[PDB]
RNA sequence: GGGAUUGCUGACUGAUAGUGCAAACAGUACUGUGAAGGAACUAAUGAAACUGGGCUAUAAGUGCGCAUUCCACCAAUACGU
RNA sequence: ACGUCUAUUGGACCCGAAACCGAUCGAUCUAGCGACGUGCAGGUCUGACUUUAAUCAGGACCGAACCCGUGUCUGUUGCAAGAGACUGGGAU
């Protein structure tokens, strides 16, 4: 009876019918052009006075390693 | 599994604007795709040699930032990026009619589109590699050409 | 944005060059490194010898006191910090700009009309008043209100007569000899927090305004001589919608739980600060 | 540098450069953090290389946009191609190293735990 | 082997943002990694500024 | 007065009206999104996607 | 009373029947603003209506797959293979 | 007791109302209200203010954009489950 659960039940039902957006999915997809959708992006920053600010310490970062070039271990294994 | 979750035009509405994290870490175990479309023969030949081009385009997921492409072909392919530029699109509408005519509908997964324009490695800047003719007589050769012909219709013979 | 334990490679890096005691680098370091100064080593090093080398060509710039006493002005780059207080010293002929810098760094970005339109109109106003002559000297690192870019001469005019209204000039005279901040207030405010003060300091009533206007009058008096009493004792009570117009009972009896009743704490109240700790405890 | 997603450049002269299998779980745990590290950002780039080469090329990969594109089951010779058949190796072993990741986080005593579901 | 991995907060060496990742828990990172987040925005400036 | 053209397409007034949270704002509408979940519908509300 | 496994259970039904659905995706397509309503479609065989032309004018065998009971190994108490 | 035929209670040989009682969904059509915003070509008359002057009023008049639908004709499984043509009414 609560909201949660049937926002719950709701996704459960959800989870059948899944995969590669048969239906009544493939209209349903186009919403993304009619209600400005955010996607799953992470905000860098905000506006203070409609200019955007980047912050950077959430600038992104990628820990690469020092060298993947004559690294011994290669993407597939030897039967 | 876990998969992805129904969304709702409401609930994004109500529940609206995410903030920005307080912290980020630096990204081990990045989990980021990318792949390029088809290129030009001669852009195939380009890549062979030097392994440069002025403007590659590469497919990747909706979840991405022009700040993350960027990151990403700097951190890991050593290239230099001067700007991307971010399309999103839909996925193309599929039909594969059953055994019984029904026509099953699917739809492809959401993709964007990142434009990137490189910037030469280090010293080897002169593959940029390009008489006059007035511009007055450009737009009155332009005048006096013959039309395009309107577009035939897929049953008309021509 | 700060890499963990750069704090302590700064102040290392401060001490290794050039010439400061760690306290004030620590200040340096950690108190005025919120924002206000950029962070980076050589950079901060490089505005810093730039500003030492403007102690010659200004008679009373000293760089490490003006830098303590205002840091915010390794903010800006020091060739702007010469051309802003030359400009602003042609503009006031008169005490140079090497004591005020020091204290005012509002003139590094808003010199020209700004600082010294508003400083000369300040002592035309306070001169058109009973004798009061308003030195720049006194003025504090916290007056960036009524010097700030966006007030009018006209503005500071019309709060130096309201200031003389609200309170007696004799009265607003000897609130004015101690902490100049009170003119950063606008009269609008100024009126309101001076009336939530009569109403809950009333010395003739309840902490309803009691004794309404012959010895309702005096009692009426009496509760304005108190509430500009208390403003000369102390300039921060005139901050007191930070917390509420009606949280100053409620810091007033956080203050009364301890012994007696109200005329005992107007005595009390009046001869020590015990209203700062109450208001610290409400913030 | 854009050679490595660009081409196999070894496909295009007739030669199979992998001609292997994909990474297992049980061979996965015995690697240390750093070595997964690597791993990972080798197979990820080998990822975008294949996805890439497979889409120069128009075949669908993970037999579910097969039935999409109308291609028959088995037997269309497209589920044979080299590069969809080591894209399927490339994603097991992502996904083998993910689960080693998340065992090994599990596996752990005190707030360092918090630490190591932070990278992963 | 799980003989090493220990707490280590202090195991930064002070590199710019190489010792980030070892004080949020990392042997070497590649020096493109950290020319993608440039370091030379201020440097240019403070270069301008000493000249 | 020719009739027929009573639906006049929103995108607004659909998600303010037939949405998730109007819906789940009521209790009564909790239960319609309830019976609609005990049919068996494929699409819970008109304004559900992913 | 209710929710899932099993039925050497059925003088129950056998695709206009039996659940609304035996089906690649049935509470689907489709209808309606919405709550809500809500189909058709198995594999062979190929009746009639209908429309053109012509005319008239030996209740058995043999192979496989299991189930029952014998046997010999069994957890050794229902059979375990 | 079985078999058959009647009878009673059940929906009780089948199909068919207008109904009544509850509690879901609907002001995207339409009626009223409320908030914010926008529009009213060209002229004509009357009253007022100021005039070295680039202002206002009238449920004013004629008349486009716009709103409505008086009369006639066409149409009547129509172009349209209420439309078209020409005349019309309002248009600060
Ligand atoms: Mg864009
Ligand atoms: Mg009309
Ligand atoms: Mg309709
Ligand atoms: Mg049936
Ligand atoms: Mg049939
Ligand atoms: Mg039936
Ligand atoms: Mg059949
Ligand atoms: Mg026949
Ligand atoms: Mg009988
Ligand atoms: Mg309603
Ligand atoms: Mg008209
Ligand atoms: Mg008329």
């Amino acid at each position: 009876i609560g909201r949660e659960a049937v926002v719950d039940l709701i996704q459960q039902s959800a989870a059948k019918q899944s995969g590669i957006r048969k239906g009544w999915q493939v209209k349903a997809a186009t919403w993304v052009k009619r209600v400005h959708v955010d996607r799953g992006d992470v905000k860098v920053g905000r506006l203070e006075g409609g200019e955007f600010q980047v912050l950077p310490h959430l600038r992104p970062r990628y820990f690469v390693p020092a060298d993947l070039d004559k690294f011994q271990l290669k993407p597939y294994v030897e039967v | 599994e876990q998969e992805t979750r129904l969304r709702f035009v409401s609930s994004e509405w109500r529940s609206g604007r995410p903030q920005p994290p307080e912290r980020r870490i630096p990204i081990c175990f990045p989990n980021i795709t990318l792949q390029m479309m088809k290129l030009t023969p001669e852009q195939m030949d380009q890549v062979k040699e030097t392994g440069w081009l002025r403007e590659v385009a590469f497919k990747t997921t909706p979840d991405v930032t022009k700040l993350e492409i960027a990151a990403f072909l700097q951190s890991v392919y050593g290239m230099n990026v001067e700007r991307v530029s971010t399309i999103n699109y839909l996925g193309r509408r599929r039909l594969a009619i059953s055994r019984n005519g029904k026509r099953l509908w699917w739809r492809e997964d959401d993709w964007k589109k990142a434009y990137v324009i490189f910037r030469p490695p280090a010293g080897q800047e002169h593959l940029l590699t390009r008489q006059q003719r007035p511009v007055i007589e450009q737009i009155r050769e332009a005048a006096r050409a013959p039309r395009l012909p309107p577009r035939p219709y897929p049953w008309e013979r021509r | 944005d700060w890499p963990p334990g750069y704090e302590a490679l700064l102040q290392t890096y401060l001490e290794q060059e050039l010439p400061l005691s760690a306290e004030e680098a620590s200040t340096l370091v950690a108190a005025a490194k919120k924002g206000l100064l950029p962070g980076s080593r050589s950079l901060i090093r490089t505005r810093f010898m730039h500003i030492k080398d403007l102690e010659p060509r200004f008679p009373g710039f000293d760089a490490r006191a003006a830098v303590l006493g205002e840091p915010r002005l390794l903010r800006h780059a020091a060739d702007k910090v010469m051309r802003a207080m030359l400009v602003f010293q042609d503009h006031w002929p008169s005490h140079p700009v090497g004591p005020l810098m020091g204290r005012i760094g509002c003139p590094v970005i808003r010199d020209p009309a700004g600082v010294g339109h508003r400083l000369y109109a300040l002592t035309r106003a306070l001169k058109t008043d009973l004798h009061y002559e308003l030195d720049p000297h006194r003025l504090t690192p916290e007056s960036e209100g009524f010097l700030a870019s966006g007030v009018s001469p006209f503005e500071l005019e019309a709060r130096v007569s309201a200031l003389v209204t609200i309170f007696g000039r004799e009265g607003a005279g000897r609130l004015l000899d101690v902490s100049l901040d009170v003119l950063t207030y606008a009269p609008r405010d100024l009126d309101r927090a001076v009336l939530a003060l009569r109403e809950v300091f009333s010395a003739a009533g309840d902490r309803g305004y009691g004794r309404h206007s012959p010895e309702g009058a005096a009692a009426a008096a009496a509760d304005r001589g108190y509430v500009t009493d208390l403003a000369v004792a102390w300039p921060g009570v005139l901050a007191l919608p930070g917390r509420l117009g009606g949280a100053d009972g409620v810091a007033r009896l956080l203050a009364r739980v301890r012994r007696a009743g109200g005329a005992r704490y107007r005595g009390a109240v009046g001869r020590r600060a015990l209203l700062s700790e109450v208001l610290e405890r409400p913030e | 540098d854009v050679e490595n997603q660009g081409g196999l450049a070894c496909v295009p002269k007739p030669c199979v450069s992998s001609t292997g299998r994909g990474w297992k779980v049980e061979e996965l745990r015995l690697k240390s953090w750093q070595d997964l590290h690597k791993l990972w950002y080798v197979s990820l780039k080998e990822r975008n290389l294949l996805l890439t080469e497979m889409g120069l090329k128009h075949i669908p990969k993970d037999a579910a946009h097969q039935v999409m594109r109308r291609i028959p089951v088995g037997a269309a010779s497209v589920e044979e191609d080299p590069h969809r058949l080591r894209y399927t190796e490339v994603q097991n072993t992502l996904r083998h190293i993910r689960q080693v990741l998340e065992e090994r986080a599990a596996a752990e005593l005190v707030p360092k735990l918090r630490r190591e579901m932070l990278e992963v | 082997t799980p003989s090493a991995g220990f707490p280590f907060r202090v195991r930064n060496l002070e590199r710019i943002w190489a010792e980030l990742q070892p004080d949020a828990d990392x042997x070497x990172x590649x020096x493109x990694x950290x020319x993608x987040x440039x370091x030379x925005x201020x440097x240019x400036x403070x270069x301008x500024x000493x000249x | 007065g020719n009739r027929g053209n009573t639906y006049q397409p929103s995108r607004r007034k659909r998600v303010n009206r037939h949405g998730l949270e109007k819906r789940l704002s009521t209790p009564q509408g909790r239960e319609v999104l309830l019976r609609r979940l005990r049919k068996g519908r494929w699409r819970i509300t008109v304004d559900s996607f992913r």
